[PDB]
């Protein structure tokens, strides 16, 4: 509902972060992070890699869309594809 | 103008209430007084390489204003100076060629910068006289620093040549050029994430069912 | 396998580190380098880093959509 606040935000990323540690192997950065940050909320986590690891993976392919670096950096097709058509 | 330059006024006036404390609800308070639940906003410069140009919708519009006080803005405010009116059917046209975004920014060295361009907006016709389109096209701009910390810093050479650069590139400082940059990329993947909320499926997998899509939009 | 992941993921990785260490968990910081077992370079940033910045963007984005 309505419009995420400051501490919602940081709240949903250091979760997200957290399963990031987790699919990409740093189950011990995973709980030193959980209590250097004092967590105290039951987690769910989805199948790897995980929510951050996936969005981020596809922003960062659409970072090269047709627009400024394009075919300068490795990049996919269908990126540039749904940007130009 | 009676109608028009009184609600930039009162954008101006609430822009003064401003504080370090301001957040994502204050903004987001702030751009629902004066934008419409769609209306769009666009800065156009010419930087370094060649002219730049980027719209975002509604929602990124808070972070926009608060991209610039992120960067060293602590009051912002707009002058139009001979903005030309005119009414239509169903909305308000505020065209001002000389238009001018002026920040001061705050401790330590309180320069102020002054970014110049023309300013379209389109108004609704009815009660709450929102902006439907917000258009900057900036020109030039300049960086004023205050003639105290001029004598202040002025016996010290190599640190004080410092103070011949410049703070903002065109105008905007570096926070809100990365912001609008990465705004050019996510907002339309706003649609992918609908479909990831609805459907069950990868990002990749929505990106490809939404691309998928398209070209059959177009026949 | 698209050709822009392996430099996605190295990016990630590097503005997770920036995360962890300008939110204040620098232990973590150090397990993940550890953990990512990373010898390149280390250059800081300014807090906050890029991940957050570029979260921000992304969250109130993805709340925003519609169904």
């Amino acid at each position: 509902s309505a419009v995420p606040s400051d501490s919602q935000a940081r709240e949903k990323l250091a979760l997200y972060v957290y399963e990031y540690l987790l699919h990409v192997g740093a189950q011990k950065s995973a709980q030193t992070f959980l209590s250097e940050i004092r967590w105290e909320k039951n987690i769910t986590l989805g199948e790897p890699p995980g929510f951050l690891h996936s969005w981020w993976c596809v922003f960062w392919d659409l970072y090269c869309a047709a627009p400024e670096r394009r075919e300068t950096c490795e990049h996919s097709s269908e990126a540039k594809a749904f940007h130009d058509y | 103008g009676n109608q028009t330059d009184y609600r930039i006024f009162e954008l101006n006036k609430r822009l003064q209430n401003w504080t370090e404390e301001c957040d994502n609800l204050w903004w987001d308070a702030f751009t629902t007084e004066f934008f419409e639940d769609d209306a769009m906003l666009t800065i156009t410069f010419c930087l370094e390489d060649g002219p730049k140009r980027y719209t975002i919708g509604r929602t990124l519009i808070p972070r926009y204003f608060r991209s610039i006080f992120e960067g060293g803005a602590t009051e912002l405010y707009y002058v139009l100076k001979h903005p030309k009116e005119a009414f239509h059917s169903n909305f308000v046209s505020l065209d001002c060629d000389q238009g001018s975004m002026v920040t001061q920014h705050g401790k330590p060295m309180f320069t102020q910068v002054c970014v110049e361009g023309r300013l379209y907006l389109e108004f609704m016709f009815d009660d709450m006289m929102r902006i439907k389109t917000w258009h900057f096209s900036i020109r030039q701009h300049r960086e004023l620093i205050p003639r105290s910390i001029l004598a202040m810093h002025a016996q010290d050479p190599q640190m004080l040549d410092q103070l011949s650069k410049n703070i903002t590139r065109c105008g905007l400082s570096n926070s809100t050029l990365n912001y609008l940059r990465l705004c050019v990329i996510l907002e339309p993947m706003q649609e992918l994430m609908s479909r990831h909320k609805t459907y069950s499926l990868s990002p990749r997998d929505c990106l490809k069912t939404c691309l998928f899509q398209k070209w059959q939009r177009m026949v």
